[PDB]
């Protein structure tokens, strides 16, 4: 049965992630930007019902609701080639293009104020999807709508669909880079709290890591927010390749969440891409072994998560899932598991179930893969506890020094005090402590 | 159905012609609204499908014997929705009991309209003599005519109860008495008859009363 | 025997809709702009006398009357390419160029002034009709001609043709006396029309804009959508079928109770021909699921969360290549999924009829679905009409204009009793959604 996902885009970064993911899904399923299925995808093996909702025009339309309080991202999404690919009725655009002002409290207020409109789009997508599994919230942890509206959207999806998985593509702020929002620390903390409480699983997409990985591994000088959104789209297309092309294992989001999240609360996932190189980096007659792919993904130059290289937090993978796109030999997958276990190519959490699965699945036929073996890494590592600690410390620095506290206290969430930011930092700290415990034998 | 909605106004001027009109209208409305879905169900059980089935069966005949079965298959397709088998004669007789009840409600509505017209004729038949006598210069009310009009009005008010009770039984029965046939229809093994059981609708006394309909 | 339909068009919008419907019927039976049946539709199995009066010159003369008290609309209707197609003897234009003035009272006064003329046109259409099922009056409850003339025509038709079905096509406005007129038209439909089909302009425009992608809809597109819905509903009468070839059966199916005559309409696919359904066979099940979606309904009936709107009865006429087996499967799936919520005054009435679109009218969908459903959600639209009428009557808003006319000359009592009738209809529709409508009259 198809399992549609309601892609909720909040903030500029979230709208870019959602639009790029929709474009990547249309390309991989062979759906043209007008939604009219591309001529090469009529016989496509893509489970278009599974990934995209079939509109009245039969356009392969992902159940995507783009809700942003700033009109710039909404206009760019509506101006993308894929405008007719997705259903227009699920895109709610706030005429007040003022945004949340990089304040998570203001973002949550905006999400709740557009809760009727956004919850309407979410429920419309659920009714328009045969077996809508849950909602995927692409937003920015440092933005106001992305962090705040991301929290509001995650909470709204959890309340309307408590039995539906709430996955978040939360753009974590640069903990090593001075955020332009002094209240961006509070916004990041609130987005992390939303990920921990109103979201079932949070994929932290640290823009500092995006720039670092693009510059060092992909040789992309200064990755832009557009570049981060494009990378997110490529990673999403890699993760949904097995969604469009039906495989034998990990056929649903709930199954992937179970295989990657031994702790129901500690579902915050760090990201990595393997091989991490520019498309111009043609692996010269290099038969990428499954073990070689595992080593390259485990290489920090290939991880797309800005996890502070904190020697205090013993980063270890709670669960490791290697999503391989292309022609991958299943026997080579078993050999890769053996070689990675022997060479310790991946460090696992000491207090989580050992999950090293080698599953062979096909990519979307409409999505051409330049590398015979492409790799997307979703790993639950305690280094995310380092990134969460950096975010929490930044949030504490903003709350304690009243950095952008005028903007934070201007919203009802922090009207009395920076309670929303403080509870957010507390939730982030608790998650970081639990993740460090998970890498430690004492988590259980 | 149109008469139950219309002919009540033929003599909708006497309270004696109220219980009969309303109750028989309830009966007709329930039966017709229930049969509205049954019309399409019959139009598709053996009507819409059997013709195409016959066309397909004749579409492969390439010999006299090959063409012999082409029409026999259409015959079976059409005959399927008639329950004409002696074993199926239980459900067939139940459905014909439904048809008999529809015919009886037709006769009841005919009686109701007759009461609405013939009994409405007395209110104006006697006005001709008085109207002419007024112009002729006569005065007073004829005792024989007044007494006859009083008897006719009393008959229209008291014997309208026969129509009222018959129509009340009709209002109850159009959705209730269908249950003897619906016992078999509720056990619809055929997916078309099960669709009829899923849309055994617009009764006003079957879903509320008959357990199979609600 | 042919089963004709007498169509009375009141007001400018009604006359335009009548011209569009006559052209649609002509295209369905393959009748040219002069009414002459096309060579490809001469041997049609359609009973064209059922939809249009058959002129001996091989012209399908629609049994339609185009009535407009303003010469502009009447002249445009008689200047259309269907001027020779429509019989001129059935078209009456009020020489009184004052119109009905968006007042139900003035419309009723004008209708009373031309009561003989409308009854004469109705009788002439019956004469030109073989087995006419009844008369359908198309008017706007907020317009002057539509509301007042609808009431006058309904009273005259109830007096002259009680045995013929009384169909009313209420075209809701998208006029300060518009609320009093709405009440008056609601009273007229509830008192003299056996079945009233609500065509709300707000929801019709919303559906047209959502599917056809038309911004700021004009009356023409709403009239075209209404004509398409009417042609899909009349495909059974136009093409002599096996069942439901007469409007009486549909009226009994949707309004078994004359008072709960509020019939809502649905069209599938509700998308422009430009809206390219990519290799999507609009199956009976797909069309049913789209109709189960309230977004495809072109009637602005209040979706009250407090009131559980439910379909008292629904009949879907699928015109085109629609499989009866797929239709039965779609009906069963809609009943099981409860895509249509039904009243307790009668169980889940969801009927699916596989019908053929007229061969001379091109049908882009292999299986389309037109729904004539009596649903309690229309009771919210009745509540809205009653509220508008009360808003005008309580302050007598444009009650002065009606006071110039007879319906409100003494006071705004016509609009007040009319709003009372609309409120009573809303309450009755809610009872029809309730289990007690069987015993409500008992």
């Amino acid at each position: 049965m198809p399992r549609e996902i309601i892609t909720l885009q909040l903030g500029q970064c979230g709208n870019q992630i959602g639009f790029e993911f929709w474009k990547q899904l249309c390309a991989e399923h062979g759906i043209s930007p007008e939604g009219i299925v591309e001529e090469f995808a009529t016989e496509g093996t893509d489970r278009k019902d599974v990934f995209f909702y079939q509109a009245d025009d039969e356009h392969y339309i992902p159940r995507a609701v783009l809700l942003d309080l700033e009109p710039r991202v909404i206009h760019s999404i509506l101006n993308s080639p894929y405008a007719k690919l997705y259903n227009p009725e699920n895109i709610y655009l706030s005429e007040h293009g003022g945004g949340a002002g990089n304040n998570w409290a203001s973002g949550f207020s905006q999400g709740e104020k557009i809760h009727e409109d956004i919850f309407d789009i979410i429920d419309r997508e659920a009714d328009g999807s045969d077996s809508l599994e849950g909602f995927v919230l692409c937003h920015s942890i440092a933005g106001g709508t992305g962090s705040g509206l991301g929290s509001y959207l995650l909470e709204r999806l959890n309340d309307r669909y408590p039995k539906k998985l709430v996955q978040t593509y939360s753009v974590f702020p640069n903990q090593d880079e001075m955020s332009d929002v002094v209240v961006q620390p509070y916004n990041s903390l609130l987005t992390l709290k939303r990920l921990t409480q109103n979201a079932d699983c949070v994929v932290v997409l640290d823009n500092t890591a995006l720039n670092r990985i693009a510059t060092d591994r992909l040789h992309i000088q200064n990755p832009s927010f557009s570049q981060i959104n494009q990378l997110v789209s490529t990673i999403m297309s890699a993760s949904t390749t097995t969604l469009r092309y039906p495989g034998y294992m990990n056929n649903d989001l709930i199954g992937l969440i179970a295989s990657l999240i031994p702790t129901p609360r500690l579902h915050f996932l760090m990201t990595g891409y393997t091989p991490l190189t520019t498309d111009q980096s043609v692996a010269s007659v290099r038969k990428t072994t499954v073990l070689d792919v595992m080593r390259r993904l485990l290489q920090p130059k290939n991880v797309m998560v800005s996890t502070g290289r904190d020697r205090q937090t013993n980063h270890c993978y709670i669960a490791i899932l290697n999503i391989i796109q292309g022609e991958v030999d299943p026997t080579q997958v078993h050999k890769s598991l053996q070689r990675i276990r022997e060479r310790k190519l991946a460090n696992f959490i000491p207090w989580g179930p050992a999950s090293i699965q080698v599953a062979l699945s096909r990519k979307s036929p409409y999505l051409p893969s330049a590398h015979r073996v492409s790799g997307l890494m979703m790993a639950n590592h305690t280094s995310i506890s380092s990134l969460f600690e950096s975010s929490c410390q930044q949030y504490d620095k903003l709350r304690k020094r009243e950095a952008f506290l005028e903007q934070f206290r201007k919203e009802d969430i922090f009207k009395e005090n920076f309670d929303e930011l403080d509870r957010s930092r507390e939730v982030v700290q608790e998650l970081i402590d639990e993740y460090h415990a998970a890498t430690r034998p004492d988590y259980i | 159905r149109k008469g139950h909605m219309c002919n009540a106004r033929l003599l909708r001027s006497m309270p004696e012609f109220s219980g009969v009109l309303h109750h028989c209208h309830i009966l007709a409305s329930e039966m017709v609204h229930f049969i509205h879905q049954m019309q399409y169900y019959v139009t598709f059980e053996v009507l819409e499908c059997s013709w195409d089935e016959l066309w397909n069966r004749v579409q492969r005949a390439q010999d006299l014997d090959h063409i012999i079965a082409a029409h026999e298959a259409f015959l079976g397709t059409v005959i399927s929705r008639c329950l004409l088998d002696s074993d199926s004669r239980a459900l067939l007789n139940q459905l014909r009991a439904v048809f008999d009840q529809i015919i009886e409600l037709q006769n009841t509505q005919d009686a109701i309209y007759r009461a609405a017209l013939e009994e409405l004729q007395r209110r104006l038949q006697f006005e001709e003599k008085k109207k002419q006598r007024e112009a002729e210069g006569q005065w007073g009310v004829s005792a024989a005519e007044e007494e006859q009009e009083k008897r006719r009005v009393q008959e229209f008010q008291e014997s309208i109860p026969k129509m009222c009770s018959q129509l009340r039984i009709l209002t109850h029965f159009y959705q209730g008495v269908v249950q003897q046939f619906l016992v078999s229809l509720t056990t619809s093994s055929d997916e078309s008859l099960r669709f009829l059981s899923f849309r055994l609708d617009f009764n006003e006394h079957y879903r509320a009363r008959e357990p199979r309909l609600r």
